[PDB]
Formats: C-alpha cells, structure tokens, sequence
RNA sequence: ACCCGGUGAAAUUGAACUGGCCGUGAAGAUGCGGCCUACCCGUGGCAGGACGAAAAGACCCCGUGGAGCUUUACUGCAGCC
RNA sequence: GGAUGACCCCAGGCGGUAGGGGAGCGUUCCCGAUGCCGAUGAAGGCCGACCCGCGAGGGCGGCUGGAGGUAAGGGAAGUGC
RNA sequence: GCUGGGGCUAGGAGUGAAAAGCUAACCGAGCCCGGAGAUAGCUGGUUCUCCCCGAAAUGACUUUAGGGUCAGCCUCAGGCG
RNA sequence: CUGUUGGGAAGCAGCGCCAGAGAGGGUGAAAGCCCCGUAGGCGAAAGGUGGGGGGAUAGGUGAGGGUACCCGAGUACCCCGUGGUUCGUGGAGCCAUGGGGGAAUCUGGGCGGACCACCGCCUAAGGCUAAGUACUCCGGGUGACCGAUAGCGCACCAGUACCGUGAGGGAAAGGUGAAAAGAACCCCGGGAGGGGAGUGAAAUAGAGCCUGAAACCGUGGGCUUACAAGCAGUCACGGCCCCGCAAGGGGUUGUGGCGUGCCUAUUGAAGCAUGAGCCGGCGACUCACGGUCGUGGGCGAGCUUAAGCCGUUGAGGCGGAGGCGUAGGGAAACCGAGUCCGAACAGGGCGCAAGCGCAAAGUCCGCGGCCGUGGACCCGAAACCGGGC
RNA sequence: AGCCGGUAGCGGGCGUGGAUCCCUGGAUGUCCGAAUGGGGGAACCCGGCCGGCGGGAACGCCGGUCACCGCGCUGCGCGGGGGGAACCUGGGGAACUGAAACAUCUCAGUACCCAGAGGAGAGGAAAGAGAAAUCGACUCCCUGAGUAGCGGCGAGCGA
C-alpha cells in the first residue's frame, strides 16, 4: 500500500466537531444555548448532577453506613479474595497462590480463598481458606492444605 | 485533574451489582414518640429511580 | 545494520536507509521496494511473536 | 569574515547575466556588498554634474558592480573552481587541474 | 467632561 | 445675521425616490387601505412634527448586585475593666 | 426488478422558531514531494450575458499581476461576520 | 486681612469657622499597578450550505418568582413489533 | 560543460560527473556538480571549565574484662495559648512553639494516634554534606508557530514619540529595481508639479515607489427623467442602445400588476422599541485532565502499561510498580452462589443461572456528543483587597 | 587583501617589511550611581593630610589617601554593603470569589511586602517510618489515590 491509499475505514472519520457559525447549519446564532438565561450564560449551572434549586437536594437520604472510620483511619487487617473452583478448573498443576495471581486471578495483597461454583478437578489446591461447600465438593478428588507462614 | 468522589453520596448510598442505587428509608430516625410498629418497622432499605443515575455519576470511581 | 552498507545508500534520494531496530510501518509503506539483509529479517522476527 | 573566491589581482570569466563568455580583469572588490567590478557591467550614469567640475556632461560610462557569484577564476584554460593546496609556510589557491597564480 | 452634576432638571 | 472673495468644522446619520385627511396597524403612520392634493431644484426665515439630538432612566421596581450611615440586629476587633 | 446502492420502476412524505439528527462546500497548515505545476507567467486582483453543482462552491476564458503554488487519498485547526 | 518663598499632615487616613466640603478639572472614601480573564441567576453578540423531524410558555418543590431540579412535550440510536 | 526560449537560466534540451556530501541558503527565474555551505574531518600561544583519568595530603579502621566518670537545660516532660499534618477540639497523638512549673545520663529518655500494661522502633535539645530537582537574562537547534490589525508593547534608533505632578500609561510606522541604471538636457512654472527626451524586461516599477480590493470623489459615453407618491424591488409587456449570420442575449427604463427594511427582543414590530454613517480588516463553542454514552478498531477471562531505561538522516523498542475486569451480599465481624434482616429450614431486599471454529463479557487506543474541574462561548460592571504614587 | 563602523560626500591616510577584522589577556577608564573624605535637589558643590606642578605664600590643577558596620590581632589585616529575567528558602500575609445569602470554611500560605541564599535553593545521616521480627539519609518523577481521611460531614479540602 502507499500514503495515497491509507485512510480510515467509516465511522472513525466522525472528526467533524459542532459550531456556532452561520444560519442554516442549524448551530447559528444562539449556538444551540437557546434564548435563556442562567444555562446559556458563560459559566453555566450550578453541578446539575447535585444541585436541585434551593430546596433542599436529595442529601435528605441519610448515613446509616456508619463507622466512617477516625482520625488515625483505616486498620491493617488481612483480606481475602474469592476465586471459584470453575476459574481454577483451568491448569491442572498445584494450584497455589501467587502462582494464581501470576495468571489473571487475585491482585497482589490478597489472601486466597477458593470457593464457589464449579467442578472439583482431582488435584492439590493450597489456599488461605475455603467455603464450606468448595471445601466438601473437591474433598472428593484431591488435597488441599490450609496456610499460614510467618 | 481527576475527578472527586462525593463524600457525601458515598457515605450514604450504595451501587448495586446490576447498577441500582439503594439508600435507607428517610424517617426512622428522631420522631418515634409513637409511629406505629409498623411504621418503624417498615424502614429497610429502598432503591432511588433515574435521579440516582446522578448519585452514580458522583461515585465514578467506586464503581463496583 | 550493516554501517559501512548503510553509508552507501544513504545519498540516493530514492533510497531511505534504516537500521533493523528501526523498522516502522511508516517508513514501510512510504517506499515501494523493501530490501533487508538476512540479519535484521532475523530480529524483525523476533519483534512479532 | 566574508570569503570570496576571487581577488583584485585576478582574471575571470562572467559566467552569467548579460555579459556572459566576457573576460576581463577584475579590478575591484568590495566584499560588504559581495561584488566585483570586471569590464562588464558599465551603465549610463547620468552625470548630472552639469554646474560642478565637468560642465555639460549628459551622461558618464563607468563600470557598475555584479554579483561575486557571477564570476570565475581562471588559468592556463577556463574556469575552474578553487582548491588551496596548502605548502610548507602559506597556501596556494590552485585549479582542479594545476596551480593558480604565483 | 467627567460630570459631575447632579441630575437636576 | 444676509451678499461677494479667502480658510473651513461639528454632533448626527439603517437605507430613502421622506405630502394631507379619515382609518387601520403593538393602542399616536411620509412608508399599510381608501380618498384628497401635489411640475423639477434651491435661498432666507418659523419651529408643529419626524414619538427630533445628546446621555444603556437619575424616579420606580427587579438582582438572594455595591457602597455610605445607624442602633438595646448578628458575630468579631481596637480600646478599657 | 436482487442491477446489490446512488440504475429503472410504482407509491407516498417534504411550512416551520427554540431545538435534535444527517450530509457536504470553502479557509490555514502536515504527510502525499529529493514529486508535480510555474516565465510559453504561481498566488492574489478586475470582468463574463459560458460549463458543472439543489446550494455553500468548483471549472473555463480574457485583462491585471510578476514568483510562487500544490492533485487523488487522508491528517490537524487561531477555520467562514 | 490678603499675599510671595521655605516646610509638615493622605486613603478608612488627612484636613475641615461643618458641605460629607477639600485632598492634582469626577471624593458618601484619591490615583497607579497588581490579585484579575474578580463576580454578573443580567444586557448585547455569536460568522458557510442543503436535507428529515420538530416543541414549550404546564405540574411539583425552591429566600423561589425574568433563575433553576425532576416530570411533561422534541429529536436520535437500539430493541419489541 | 554546451546549446536553447528569456531582460536575466538555475528552466528546457544534449552528452557527462560527484556523493560518508541530493540539509539549507544565495546567484537577474526553478542549481547535487557557480558562490556560502552540507557529510566527513582538523585546530589555541591565552583565558575559562574540568563532575571524567591519575597522584598526593588531611583523616579514619580491632577484641576481652573491670569501673559507672560522660553522652548537647530552663531543654525533656506536664499544663494553658496556638501553628503544622488529611486532622475545623474531635477519643487528638506526633512535630513546632509564646506563658507557667520544671528532671534525668543507659536501671537514662522520645515514639508506635487519648490512657495503662505488654511487645517493639529509635537515641532530642550542636553543625556541615555533592548528585538526582526548579528556573531561562544569555548562546544554539527544531517547528502540521505568526507573517506587519498577526507574531513580544517594539521586524522600522521603542519602553521612544506622546499622556500624566508623580507612580504609571503607552502608539503608529516594513517591501522601487536584478542592478539607482533615482531620470543629464530641453519645454511651462517663482516653486511645486507636469510634458517631452533617456535608464530599465516592465515608469499606472518614479521614489508619500511590489501586488492596488472596497467605501468614497471625478471625467466621458449609452439609456432614462420636470402632472408626479416613493422599504425603491419584483412580474409582465412595451420603446431606445449594444452584441450575436439567425433564434437569442445584455444594458436601460415608460406604463400596468404586486409589495410593511435588516437584526435583536418579544404574546405580538414596518414599527414612533434595540443596534447599525458607509467600506475593509480583527472579533466569540476551545484545550488539559477526568467521566458517561456512542462509534472505528486491537486482543479477549483477560486487557493495558506509568515514570524511567536503551536506540533514532522526526525509528522505535524495553519497562507489569500499577489501573480496570473475573462475586456478590453485609455498618461490620464475616460468609459466599449467596448474603442480609430474622428464633425461623417464614418471607422479602439486593444478588448469581454459558451465543452457535464464529462471536462475545471486559479492557486498551483513535474518533464524536454531553458532563465535571478549571477565566471554559465572547464583551461589560457598581465594587473588594494588597503594595506603591 | 583589502581597509578608515551604520555612511556616501568634501578632505586626507594605512595594507603581501601580514592592515581592517575575529578570539584571549593586559592598558587607559571624566563624572554619577551600594557611592564610601564631607555636602547634595544623581551626573554638581566644598574639603583634610602627603607628594608634584606654575614666579607660586595667598590661587588653582594633577597623583595618592580619608565613609560606616562586622570579625580577628595589639592602629593593622580579612569580610560586608548594591544589582540580577525567572527559579529557591525564610519573616510577614490579604480580598474579590466559592458556599447560588453568610460568619466556621473556601479562595490560600495564593497575590503582595520584606530579608537572605545561590548557580541552584531547600532538604539531608533518624529521639524516623510503621505491623511487614520489616524498611534503612535526603531530594525529584511515576504509582499508591480522589484511596485513608478532613468538613456549617455543606461547598469543598486532601495525605
Ligand atoms: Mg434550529
Ligand atoms: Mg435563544
Ligand atoms: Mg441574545
Ligand atoms: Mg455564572
Ligand atoms: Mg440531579
Ligand atoms: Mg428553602
Ligand atoms: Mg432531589
Ligand atoms: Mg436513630
Ligand atoms: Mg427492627
Ligand atoms: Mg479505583
Ligand atoms: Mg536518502
Ligand atoms: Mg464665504
Ligand atoms: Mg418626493
Ligand atoms: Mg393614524
Ligand atoms: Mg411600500
Ligand atoms: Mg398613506
Ligand atoms: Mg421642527
Ligand atoms: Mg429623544
Ligand atoms: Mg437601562
Ligand atoms: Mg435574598
Ligand atoms: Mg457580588
Ligand atoms: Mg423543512
Ligand atoms: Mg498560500
Ligand atoms: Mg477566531
Ligand atoms: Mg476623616
Ligand atoms: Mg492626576
Ligand atoms: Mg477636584
Ligand atoms: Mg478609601
Ligand atoms: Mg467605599
Ligand atoms: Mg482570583
Ligand atoms: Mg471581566
Ligand atoms: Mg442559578
Ligand atoms: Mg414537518
Ligand atoms: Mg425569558
Ligand atoms: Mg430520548
Ligand atoms: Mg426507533
Ligand atoms: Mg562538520
Ligand atoms: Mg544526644
Ligand atoms: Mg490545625
Ligand atoms: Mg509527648
Ligand atoms: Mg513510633
Ligand atoms: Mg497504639
Ligand atoms: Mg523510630
Ligand atoms: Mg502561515
Ligand atoms: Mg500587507
Ligand atoms: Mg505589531
Ligand atoms: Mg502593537
Ligand atoms: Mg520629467
Ligand atoms: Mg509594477
Ligand atoms: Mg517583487
Ligand atoms: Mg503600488
Ligand atoms: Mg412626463
Ligand atoms: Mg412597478
Ligand atoms: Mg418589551
Ligand atoms: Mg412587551
Ligand atoms: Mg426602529
Ligand atoms: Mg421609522
Ligand atoms: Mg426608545
Ligand atoms: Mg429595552
Ligand atoms: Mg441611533
Ligand atoms: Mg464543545
Ligand atoms: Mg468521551
Ligand atoms: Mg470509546
Ligand atoms: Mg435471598
Ligand atoms: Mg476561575
Ligand atoms: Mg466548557
Ligand atoms: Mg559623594
Ligand atoms: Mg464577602
Ligand atoms: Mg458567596
Ligand atoms: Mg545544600
Ligand atoms: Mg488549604
């Protein structure tokens, strides 16, 4: 192919921007604004997604989800990610974590926890913990050791 | 710059994993000298309609 | 990659010149003929993969 | 500093303009304006020095000043472009051929 | 210019 | 002031080929309707009109506009105790 | 009608402000150019009762002008009063 | 009493035989520069072309009433049909 | 190099040639080879730099035991008053401090968010310390940067002229020609300025000079007009004038018919509501980062990189920290294809349930609409505050 | 191999016994200006002490020297003043505006004043971080992260 050749395939030269040109673009004076007043004005609304009036917006709604946490804020707690026995199904090695993570499945600080829905493939799955159900379902195949290491 | 989270919204309301938006029910609180039981009773939880599509754009970020 | 060769192509003004690690579809489809010893070919190669 | 391929003490060929094939001497270089005077150009000046020192006087010859790149060295054939050979003390200019003045 | 008079008349 | 020679501005100005009456029309028409009157162009004058000019109405009201002032308005600060 | 468009049919729809949407036309600049056009005349200027386009415009011709201009296809905006 | 020359006091400050006078031809708070492209729910203006559709001037709440948020009425895409 | 058309060759044509050099600029126009250069190479006696290489000097380096001498003072610490930190008195720590009180030397002291205990991290009240980072008066390079109302205020002797007591404000104004060859001389005129002559390719290129647009002001010609009523046009006929063999077309207007300027603002304007003397230039829907839909693609249970690193006649790769997505519920503990409320295996609320190699959840760029934050469509206040005059 | 700047002209010179011009260093450098002997309405006025000059005592000119502060020696020596486009640190520090009013809050340690440092400044050898029997001075970039949190729990601020 040459330079002379090239270009885009349709809907991507979509390029052409609006206006407030002349008349009969449609576009033209009033520049889509309409007449108006405080919208059409330079600097606009108030933010629309939240500002309601005057009256009271619907901040009338109330906290309940309680605890905001204080000053000193969040607590180190260790967290625990679900996967499910059908997302694991995959390989048929030994199943571990960071092997898991180092695949697409975990994220990084997170303790593994195998759960869930699936079929339970006969193999060694060591994990951080397991649901009661997956615990059972994959007992009738393979091992499954529990952690906990310095 | 990016955008901030409401702290107001995020405080108080919650995306559903279909995408709804559920608060409490305004009432409970304060005024209970006798609302019947089942008044006081009657406050769980609500889902908000088209106008907590507003809320989610408050919480882009949160996601889900 | 080859210097001494890539100096000597260099002035024709039919000619543009270009090490292996260069490759680039824009300088690809400026030209009409594509002419590369049997290195760069080989990381060329190595790039797509 | 302004180089220049000719000298006063030179004899060039007028490679272009509307004098040409023309040789001559050049007698004047003024290298702020970057020309020579030759033989070639000359225009009638209106000596309008009609009261002053030499009365009447319609009109004066004179050769006007070209373009230094208009011009060409030349020796023991046409002209030919500059190579300095450089000796043991000062360097010669010489032709693509020989060697260029002495 | 600059006024200053008051609006009178 | 006016006439002649000399020098020569201004605010203003949508464009103009710019009549009266009775009507009509955003309710006060040279410009629309009907009729009436009126050859083309100036100069000296008069000011009824062009809702004449000049100043984004000073009155009035509006804006969650601004200042000056007042006090047993609010909240501060100087000062004083 | 299978021609797979911008071909021939038949039938309907097409007042329009705020607006929504869809097609395009010009202006500056980049790739296209170490190219092409340009003194036998570039851009720009002044005419046309001629050709093409629904139109915005694009062509052709003559006079002016004297040295620059830039296709098809795309890209980017200080883009049309 | 008037007056010459030489001096001093200034911006929330001077000075005032008191008017809110005067403080470089505009003083109910000087002038210049800067924050500053202050803010203006108000006024004005917002430039090329063609094609299809095409409203509202209502209700609720609003220190809200010439401004807004949700609904209603418009348009476009996708789906159902 | 030659010839060719041209005022001028570099264009065009004919044979050549260089190239680590075909970046660019200049030469009467359009040059790889005519000029300056470019690639590639060389150069300081003197001054400056020297973070790179070498050398020297200062300076410093060990173990055991015993003594308990020393280890930064109105300091720690506590209180009152405050500042700093994301922390607005909050359960308010830590770090600074003005006031008051006021220790200790390793079994001494501060901290790990009031406090206490436990377990740990540190060793305050003395100081110095390159590099990596910010900036651009100055030098250089590049440009999908401006091209004289633009681009800095100034391309031109501009922070000038000019304005103001002063601080301060602040302009306008670029182009003959390749070369002045800038028009000798005669003629009118006091000059100015013309007419000839002459230079030049071009003299409406003649110097209040390239191109010479429009408003505006003239002269000449064609048509038309003094019984005529006018948003000035339009539609018909008609006459006169000019083109075209012809048919037709242009200019003009006599008569007849029809006819309430433009814009804004409005329930409604020809409006006696707004704005516009006319013309020409300048002049208003942006951009950045986020976001939400749509769309063009890449890969798809995955997708994708950021800073930075290396490589570049404008050549791209590496880099997986991280982000978004595969699980959802619940204030949370936690549980999990479910969870929550609940005594409940009632109920209900949020949730989960795979399309037939093609395709797709999802992501990453391009593009487009709109939103968020920013002067965010442009213009405009009355004012407020700071430092100066 | 031309040259006496822009700059031609009148009128004179220089250059191949090496000019103009470019680079380095050196020389001179009136007077004002931190301005510094002392005044002062900047570019002017008046001096002291030493040496020189003219007949030179009265006068005048030339050369040298004489401000103040800080530090170190017992009058001497070292340093300091002022300036700089932006950038930097510290000592002070607003208001319009946002909150669709407004006072806590925001704007914002922003603008601006002031002092000082430099080619950078600041910071910098742990009475530190922090939950990892863990990191190891400081600074800058990217993430972490609009997260933890802060807030008339408002607008917004923000590790
Ligand atoms: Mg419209
Ligand atoms: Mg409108
Ligand atoms: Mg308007
Ligand atoms: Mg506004
Ligand atoms: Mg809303
Ligand atoms: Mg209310
Ligand atoms: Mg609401
Ligand atoms: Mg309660
Ligand atoms: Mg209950
Ligand atoms: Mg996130
Ligand atoms: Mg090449
Ligand atoms: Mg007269
Ligand atoms: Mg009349
Ligand atoms: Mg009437
Ligand atoms: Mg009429
Ligand atoms: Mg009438
Ligand atoms: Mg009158
Ligand atoms: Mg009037
Ligand atoms: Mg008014
Ligand atoms: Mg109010
Ligand atoms: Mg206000
Ligand atoms: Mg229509
Ligand atoms: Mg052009
Ligand atoms: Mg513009
Ligand atoms: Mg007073
Ligand atoms: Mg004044
Ligand atoms: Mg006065
Ligand atoms: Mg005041
Ligand atoms: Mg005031
Ligand atoms: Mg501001
Ligand atoms: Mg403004
Ligand atoms: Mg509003
Ligand atoms: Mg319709
Ligand atoms: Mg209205
Ligand atoms: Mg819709
Ligand atoms: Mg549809
Ligand atoms: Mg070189
Ligand atoms: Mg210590
Ligand atoms: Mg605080
Ligand atoms: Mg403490
Ligand atoms: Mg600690
Ligand atoms: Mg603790
Ligand atoms: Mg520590
Ligand atoms: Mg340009
Ligand atoms: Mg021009
Ligand atoms: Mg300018
Ligand atoms: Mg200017
Ligand atoms: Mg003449
Ligand atoms: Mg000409
Ligand atoms: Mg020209
Ligand atoms: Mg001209
Ligand atoms: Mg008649
Ligand atoms: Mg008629
Ligand atoms: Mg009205
Ligand atoms: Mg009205
Ligand atoms: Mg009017
Ligand atoms: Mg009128
Ligand atoms: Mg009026
Ligand atoms: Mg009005
Ligand atoms: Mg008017
Ligand atoms: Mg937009
Ligand atoms: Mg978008
Ligand atoms: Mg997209
Ligand atoms: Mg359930
Ligand atoms: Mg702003
Ligand atoms: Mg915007
Ligand atoms: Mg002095
Ligand atoms: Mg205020
Ligand atoms: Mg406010
Ligand atoms: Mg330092
Ligand atoms: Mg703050």
């Amino acid at each position: 192919m040459k330079l002379s050749d090239l270009r885009p395939n349709p809907g991507a030269n979509k390029r052409r921007k609006r206006v407030g040109r002349g008349p009969g673009s449609g576009h033209g004076k009033t520049a889509t604004r309409g007449h108006k007043g405080q919208k059409s004005r330079s600097g606009g609304l108030k933010d629309p997604r939240r500002f309601e009036g005057g009256r009271s917006t619907t901040l009338m709604r109330l906290p309940k989800r309680g605890m905001q946490g204080q000053v000193p804020g969040e607590i180190k707690r260790p967290r625990y990610q679900g996967v499910n026995l059908k997302d694991l199904a995959r390989f048929e090695g030994e199943v571990t974590p960071e092997l898991l993570v180092r695949a697409g499945l975990l994220k990084k600080g997170y303790r593994l926890k195998i759960l869930g829905e699936g079929e339970a493939k006969p193999l060694k799955v060591v994990a951080h913990a397991f649901s009661k159900s997956a615990l059972e379902k994959l007992k009738a195949a393979g091992g499954e050791p529990v952690l906990l290491e310095a | 710059p990016k955008m901030k989270t409401h702290k107001g919204a995020k405080k108080r309301v919650k995306i559903t994993a279909s995408g709804k938006v559920v608060a409490m029910k305004t009432g409970k609180r304060h005024l209970n000298w006798q609302k019947s039981g089942k008044e006081i009773r009657q406050k769980g939880r609500k889902f908000v309609l088209a106008k907590p599509e507003a809320e989610r754009i408050k919480l882009l970020l949160p996601y889900e | 990659g080859n210097e001494l060769v890539r100096r000597a192509a260099r002035n024709l003004p039919w000619v543009v010149t270009l090490a292996p690690e260069g490759l680039n579809v824009y300088d690809i489809v400026r030209t009409e003929r594509l002419v590369m010893d049997l290195d760069a070919w080989e990381v060329f190669q190595n790039r797509i993969g | 500093r302004v180089k220049m391929h000719v000298k006063k003490g030179d004899t060039v060929l007028v490679a272009s303009g509307k004098y040409k094939g023309r040789v001559g001497k050049v007698k004047e270089v003024l290298p702020k304006k970057y020309a020579v005077i030759v033989e070639g150009v000359n225009i009638v000046k209106k000596a309008v020095r009609v009261s002053p020192k030499y009365p009447q006087g319609g009109f004066i010859e004179k050769e006007a000043p070209l373009h230094a790149s208009k011009v060409r060295p030349i020796c023991p054939a046409c002209g030919k472009p500059t190579r300095v050979r450089k000796k043991f003390l000062e360097n010669g200019k010489k032709i693509r051929v020989c060697a260029k003045c002495g | 210019x600059g006024g200053p008079k008051k609006k009178k008349k």
